[PDB]
């Protein structure tokens, strides 16, 4: 019964990754004024299976790793984190209801970078090293800021439960009480994934994803997996945190529907932002975070420490 | 015969080269006015709902404390 629950959670996020990649290719296609894949199956529904079994079957391809340990560690870690992140996300019901919750997601999201340190470490290519160190740097710098945001927007919940969030949302979406901090936290969600503008790239550039996206073949179908699945997550955790629907018990699938729709549309907006804008150069990015985001986050935060005591509504910890 | 070279009756009508990038009028500071306004709504409503939730809190603790003996 319980392993049934686990399987029903984790298999559909993988299928969700495949057909997500489909929707990505299409939305970018028409956004670019051209039809996406039609010629694999009808309408493009066989495209993932192509990508899937082929991209699995192309042979391992290079080089001496120098560490047999890490090379087969990092993918397992990246997946395992990407799969367990989905546990607390509320849904009508969490599948594990944790008192703390959201800071558990915050915590594992903080662990997610060892796959980049180790992945980029075992290349034996001294350039992919440097690239990896840098990607760790930007991911980590946006692990600073984001944490403070959750530590603010949550302060209108009154507890970490991640369930009571759906209780706060009943009257008004949390986007209204703070829009700006929600804006900064959206862009923050673009950060770690390194969607455009924040992505690094091919041609001439730091090429972190040059060997990172190149190397490890099938295990690149893994890093591929954890990256897209992690995307769908951060979209969902946005949908839960900064907005949400009314939960009518006796009919949970109603809230499940509405939740699903808004989340999917949000991810759609990721893929079309990536279409939309150019990339920042690296330093302008890092100290764009240090220049402006983090100070204004501090301001809004202290204003949310002082605010609820002003208006005399401070939230009811259960 | 006559000659089949192209040019028609003159001018092909007018053509517009010059740049055009107009029309955004919603922006004075008043954009701030509507956003900040939205905040001013959010804190109102959310204030109310947190008060209500406190009321419920006391009521629940009353359930427990009436149970205790
Ligand atoms: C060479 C490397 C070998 C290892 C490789 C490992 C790969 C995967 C690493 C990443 C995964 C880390 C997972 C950590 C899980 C932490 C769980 C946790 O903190 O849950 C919080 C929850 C709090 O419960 P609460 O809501 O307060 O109460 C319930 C109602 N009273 O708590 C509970 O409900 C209680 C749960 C207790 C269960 C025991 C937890 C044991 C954790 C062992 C971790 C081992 C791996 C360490 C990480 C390695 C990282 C490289």
């Amino acid at each position: 019964m319980f392993m049934i629950n686990v399987l029903t959670l984790i298999i559909p996020i993988l299928l969700a990754v495949a057909f997500l990649t489909l929707v990505e290719r299409k939305v970018l296609g028409y956004m670019q004024f051209r039809k996406g894949p039609n010629v694999v199956g009808p309408y493009g529904l066989l495209q993932p299976i192509a990508d899937a079994i082929k991209l699995f079957i192309k042979e391992p391809l290079r080089p001496a790793t120098s560490s047999i340990s890490m090379f087969i560690l990092a993918p397992i870690l990246a997946l395992t984190l990407a799969l367990t992140m989905w546990i607390p996300l509320p849904m009508p019901y969490p599948l594990i209801n944790m008192n703390l919750g959201v800071l558990f997601m915050l915590a594992m999201s903080s662990l997610a970078v060892y796959s980049i340190l180790w992945s980029g470490w075992a290349s034996n290519s001294k350039y992919a090293l440097i690239g990896a160190l840098r990607a760790v740097a930007q991911t980590i710098s946006y692990e600073v800021t984001l944490a403070i945001i959750l530590l603010s927007v949550l302060l209108m919940n009154g507890s970490f439960t991640l369930s009571t969030l759906i209780i706060t949302q009943e009257q008004v979406w949390l986007i209204f009480p703070a829009w700006p901090l929600a804006m900064m936290w959206f862009i923050s969600t673009l950060a770690e994934t390194n969607r455009a503008p924040f992505d690094l790239t091919e041609g001439e550039s730091e090429l972190v994803s040059g060997f990172n996206v190149e190397y490890a073949a099938g295990p690149f179908a893994l890093f591929f997996m954890a990256e897209y699945a992690n995307i769908i997550m951060m979209n969902i955790f946005t949908t839960t945190l900064f907005l949400g629907a009314f939960h009518n018990p006796y009919m949970p699938e109603l809230y499940t529907i509405n939740f699903t729709i808004k989340s999917l549309l949000l991810s759609i907006t990721f893929l079309w932002i990536r279409a939309s804008y150019p990339r920042f150069r690296y330093d302008q990015l890092m100290h764009l975070l240090w220049k402006n985001f983090l100070p204004l986050t501090l301001a809004l935060c202290m204003w949310h420490v002082s605010l609820p005591i002003l208006l005399s509504s401070i939230p009811p910890q259960t | 015969k006559v000659k089949q070279d192209m040019p028609p009756v003159g001018g092909y009508g007018p053509i517009d080269y010059k740049r055009n990038l107009p029309r955004r009028g919603l922006s004075g500071y008043s954009m701030f006015a509507v956003g900040i306004g939205a905040l001013l709504f959010g804190y109102w409503s959310m204030m109310r709902w947190n008060r209500e939730r406190r009321r419920l809190q006391i009521e629940d603790f009353e359930a427990r404390i009436a149970l205790m003996p």
